[PDB]
């Protein structure tokens, strides 16, 4: 029966289940993401009063990795968080109409929003489009730093390189890092506020779009 | 107004917008008789309390409430008084109310068929005693008719619906019945908002509206 | 003028922008009476003061001022004039101030249902004294009347109401009373500022209309 | 409870965080700016009087570095109050309609103009879109220059290139970097300015987009 | 002709765009008088000079003075002059200019309400003696009207006005007002462009009007 | 007080400031531009005159260095000159509305044309959009020639490349890039000239893009 | 026809090329008398010239010559023709030529004001003997006139009204001012091209109007 | 003083400039661009001839290298040549307005064309647009030939490839060359009497786009 | 004078110039295409029943440069006859305006799709645009070749490369050029037979777009 296969999937995934995570954004997520940008101003600070040489080619920083897998452990959460909200719009997209989309349009501009998230904000895509990458860092932070970071390594340390800008361009790749995670969390927080005003506002049209009410005809 | 592909036509489903905005009303039959209670907004104490009444007398044996854009609305009410009082003198009396009402409700479908006119953005009640009995009527911006024991208009229409349709009983003495719309009526409202002395309006078989007082209204809050 | 479909008449709240940009004016009642005040955007000595009438009789004892749109606002002070006159002839009084307000904004609430005219962008204030007693009135674009115990139109509008709702009293004397007023309007001026002299009228039960000179408002000031 | 999770992002940016962003912006930010570009065209008139040899190829000038690590602190800066401002306005965005929207619009272009300072101006995004990068130099300034200098050390350090402009090329990575700079916060200082305006223009409307009175139903 | 969003009338808007473009003209008030002077751009000797007056009598009381369409100005003078006539031919005389010049600013304000047409695209000044005295008014494209001691319309408008608003007394002698008026249109001119001879014409109270000829014109320049 | 705050953006960038630079650009600047022209093509002309060796590969010539850093420095301050125009008409944008956009139409067009100039004949930013790079040479046109001739210098050098059309090579790149000032120098002052041409056909709309005449109230 | 937000009307620009594209005429006033001329373009050897003629008797004392939409002209000169009858049966006379010419263009000036029609493309020349003396106006698709010693309509206007700018005197005699307009008509065209016989119509105080016939247009020619 | 300043610009390039332009493109341009193609289309015959060997690799044709410069030459005249017919239009285009923009389109229609000519056909930007480059060959079409020769001579000279279609690709590439320049020759002749068609027919309006004759007011 | 230069042009290039053009392709050349087909399919089949050993890297088959050359020397005709039609249509469009160019639009339809030929199917430009290359091959096929099999010929020289799929690429190299050929040459046919068509039908338009008759006015 084809209405039971509907009403399986959105009784699988209500306004409660995309409640619970807007709930969840508002509270215990936007403190997270405040917490890795003062982990990651701390890291900063700490780079900018070093002076580096070859040993600091030789190991990789703990705390620098330790910021940037928190920084990815969010982006993981919140990504599989929008991904719920998203379903519960979705399957509540009604029958394709030329009229009476008034709702349509409310579903459609939420998801907008929500992808904005997921592929901009979070940079969670292997290819970026034509808009480019507007986030600092993306969701995949560690790969970006180790890469950009074994390069140099590699020609620091061999004969290793005599150019001075390339030692100090490791402690700009390490400083850069930390940049790039005070950035981005403080531009993913005004995305998430955002969703978050943007479901509260408008969950009613979101769940049922189109309201019934024929009294016109008998 | 035309018709969407579906058959809809939607200048007359947002003309029906308007009205949900409105001010509470109902109206309940009840043994040999009939009543109508009307919620307002009043905001402010410079506005004179006892002026632009929602109940309005159409004549001495029909009154009407309304809900939706009050300009619209006096038009209406002014409509259907003159077409009483034409019936009245062409006949002698007004025999059945229906059609009053329906005469009203022509006035309204024609706004929704021609072109250069928008339809009225007004609901009314009708209620009263013809040689049939007591009446009670709506109409909407489509000049749709129905006729009913007891049924609301306004902001609060669902909730008070719902209520009378679990709590009303036909043939109720006129105080419980006032009680029952008193009540109905407080159904509707939000969390911790209470009721500010509605109008209520009466009519029983044999006599003329009576439009209760302030002191009469209170001794149901 | 069509609905959106939220039900609103936006060719209608447009016209309500255009009386916001409207000189400030008001109207209060006072122990057995009513009076009108009017600010003026009075600027240049080269105009005829004189020849500035804010405050219109409609008959001896009627009156209106007007904010918005100044011809769209002539047009329908004319209207009432006339209509006020037509009432006496068929009569032989004018009984209830109410249905000359009711008949002005018909006229305007036509203008927002018929194609090929746009809304007066008008509101307006009356005042007299009728069978009822003192009345004041105002009316706005859509045709929306309420009646007051004090009220308040154009660009001042909404310091002049807060200010009333504050201070404003039943009953004062007249002189009492003006002076409430021209404190009201005062009110409504921006970062030192007077005021230049108001029109102000007023008229008493048993009386009809009188316009204060310029040397009696003085007094005021 | 819906209305307390709106009002609480709400209360948590007011008109008062943007405004605050703003006056610091008119003044002490505007300032810094200048301080920079005085700072670069100094920088720059000392290289385009030098001469350059090998040894210009064994050391990272310090006085280029710190103008560089000057400008990228104040972009640093410039972007995380820029989004202040933009959380301030999206929290605002009212339920989506199809009517009523003359606010929002307004809303719409502000927020447009804070993007195109973050993204464009600022040139804080990891990827620039098809649009290019029209700044002359942004935020990640400092690593753009050591890599470009790095490059050329390399060459000249070795079996070091006996190329002539190679030589004339690491001087002029060093005066386009200044003349970067000098470009570079001109054109800032005027999108900084742009949006002084444009806030203080619309500011009712972007916290208040909608505005109530109802007076033709009862 | 609709609102904008802001309350606005652009066609109004534009149609005053139309008059700034007109050859300016003022009014003055003098001592039991009033004045007109006309400024024209007289182009090619090839014109009659004499023809296409600028200044058109209304009655031998009362005369206008246009600027912006021209043919537009020429109907409106045309509804003028039979309006004055309609007066006189009813009460046997025109006691209040005012009364004229509403009839035709209301003409004028119809054209902004009602679909199906554009408004006029003129200004005028009106000047006259009627039994209240001297008389001076303005009336636009929205039929927007004021009583003046002394204004101007058309291009010039601007520095006119400002000159008056420093040099204008009251109850100065014809020759001394005419002096004073030519020396206000003067001030307007461009970069060393000269006034090559306006039109003039006076009234004073318990005379008609009289149309200076171009021999007494050059006599104040 | 947020009047205060336009007020003072206002009087510190004035029409006044605006007009100084057109005023400059129709008579010194122009000249200038002539001046490098005349310059990039007598070193043409001597270029075309030479036949290469590996002497040429050796020494990078000084004229053409003269010649590229001449038009360098205009272009500098061409710039800077027209982000004092951006920022003289950006401040003046007026509230954002649905109507009364006559005036704000103008401001717009001509702020286009600034960023035209800036961005695509002077080719002042660090990477050029999808339109590609119209402008013959850019800004950082030295740092351009450097860099190819550095590229084909190390190929000559070394045991050095045998191959006789990367010796015409190295001329045909002193010969182009005079050539390219010659195209640039052109392009850059029709543009100028249409830039002197549009500010002063809309000047006053550009100060003052809406006017206040409210005559229909009261 | 509505205003641009410049104040113009951009149908009546677009009637007026309509006009520009028509065949040169002009007019001149000479001693006691007034003349017209008009070039044709002659584009057959089929068609019979001394038929649909570009200069039109009005009556016996009133002539027009038409360019633009010849469609449009034929109707203006329909009009003309009854209009100046209705003026003889009214009055007994035509006094004054400038107020059938005003009908006209007022029934022009309506063309650009109303919704559902549009302009004429037509401008008119009138010239004839009235009680004020020899007369020449011209009109446009607007309604605007003007009185002139000499004027042009159609595509060479410009050229020809140059010419006559410079080489017109009055006071001709009747022969000196025919040679004049040949002459004027002949330098409009600008490249090596010959005039053909082009149509002649004059008047003086005392006469009826005359037009040239084919061979004493040659003698000029 | 503003009036001055535009005479100026305008009494400097009038109809008179651009005419001249047009009269030269109908006559000498047409045929030293005929002189190309067929200069040109004899060097194609003798490649075409031609059996390739080591020898090929040793020397830069001549007549090859002789051909590219013409181009190269007739180009840059031609590009010059458009810059005035640029400065005539644009130096002329109106007070920006709604309404009144017949003349305007005209301006816009003609510069369009004049810029396709430019950018495009003579392919003069130093990157081509998203658009692609569509002219066979550019205005660095000599610079294109020697590095693409180098390459290969490079290749075959040494340890020299023993490739048998990389000796058959030195051939294609002398041939192509000059293929190009035929190709391109013919392209260029449309493009040129496209343009003197469209300047001699829009002339009037290109000067003056605006016709005053306000006769309605008074 | 500007007529008789307007008509100059015109009567060297006139209708009957773009007929004989259409007149030889709807006969010799579908039938040199059709040719090359044959050719280019005869050949694939040869390489189809080849198995290949180092032996083929030594020598490029002549049998393929033929058909390859063959091709271009027919799309370099192609290319110089659509230019005549294109130069008869571009010098005939008419006084740019507003209205009345029903015919026009005609012009510019015909002008788009023998730019389609010569710019996408003949892939006559240096580089193609977003738009991609659509032709299987375009006019630079041979060189494309050459290229392409002078980079495997030069890895199984050497020692040479050991890797069986090199070895099998070049016979694919080979195969693919021949195949490609027959494609390229169907869909050339195809649009030539399109463009025979579209100039037939709108030849009269293309030559007169504008047709007077003012007989309205007098």
């Amino acid at each position: 029966k084809r209405a039971a296969l509907i009403q399986n999937l959105r009784d699988s995934y209500t306004e409660t289940s995309s409640f619970a995570v807007i709930e969840e954004w508002a509270a215990g997520t936007l403190q997270e993401i405040e917490g890795i940008a003062k982990a990651a101003a701390e890291a900063h600070g700490v780079i900018r009063n070093s002076t580096y040489g070859r040993a600091q080619a030789e190991k990789s920083p703990e705390q620098l990795l330790g910021v940037l897998q928190r920084y990815q452990d969010l982006c993981h959460n919140v990504y599989c968080q929008a991904e719920t909200i998203r379903t519960v719009i979705a399957i509540r997209i009604p029958e394709h109409k030329e009229e009476d989309n008034l709702g349509v349009a409310v579903q459609h501009a939420v998801l907008k929003i929500i992808d904005e998230l997921e592929i901009k904000t979070l940079g969670s895509g292997e290819k970026s489009g034509s808009g480019g990458a507007p986030t600092p860092i993306g969701m995949y932070a560690l790969r970006e730093y180790l890469s950009a970071r074994s390069t140099v390594e590699d020609k620091l340390l061999g004969g290793g390189s005599q150019s001075p800008s390339l030692l100090l361009e490791l402690r700009q790749i390490d400083a850069d890092f930390m940049l790039k995670v005070e950035l981005a969390t403080t531009h993913l927080s005004t995305m998430v506020r955002a969703v978050i005003n943007a479901y509260l506002l408008n969950w009613k049209k979101l769940i049922q779009p189109r309201t019934g009410s024929d009294h016109m005809v008998s | 107004t035309v018709f969407s592909p579906d058959g809809r036509l939607f200048q007359v489903e947002y003309a029906r917008e308007a009205v949900k905005k409105g001010s509470t009303a109902l109206g309940m039959k009840f043994a040999n008789g009939v009543l109508l209670i009307s919620d307002k907004k009043v905001r402010s104490r410079l506005i004179e309390q006892n002026s632009i009444e929602k109940i309005q007398l159409i004549d001495d044996y029909v009154a009407a409430v309304t809900s939706g854009l009050v300009a619209d609305a006096r038009v209406l009410v002014d409509f259907a008084r003159i077409s009483a009082q034409q019936e009245k003198v062409t006949y002698g009396s007004l025999v059945n109310i229906e059609n009053l009402v329906k005469r009203v409700a022509d006035q309204m479908q024609q706004y929704t068929q021609y072109g250069g006119v928008r339809p009225y953005g007004v609901s009314l009640i009708f209620a009263g005693i013809d040689q049939i009995g007591p009446r009670l009527f709506d109409c909407d911006p489509a000049g749709t008719i129905n006729e009913y024991k007891a049924t609301a208009i306004g902001s609060g229409k669902d909730a008070v619906v719902s209520f009378l349709e679990r709590e009303y009983k036909e043939n109720l003495p006129e105080k419980e019945a006032v009680t029952l719309g008193i009540k109905a009526l407080k159904s509707s409202l939000e969390e911790g908002e209470e009721l500010k002395a509605p109008e209520i309006a009466s009519i029983t078989v044999g006599n003329k509206y009576r439009i209760y007082d302030q002191e009469e209204v209170k001794k149901f809050l």
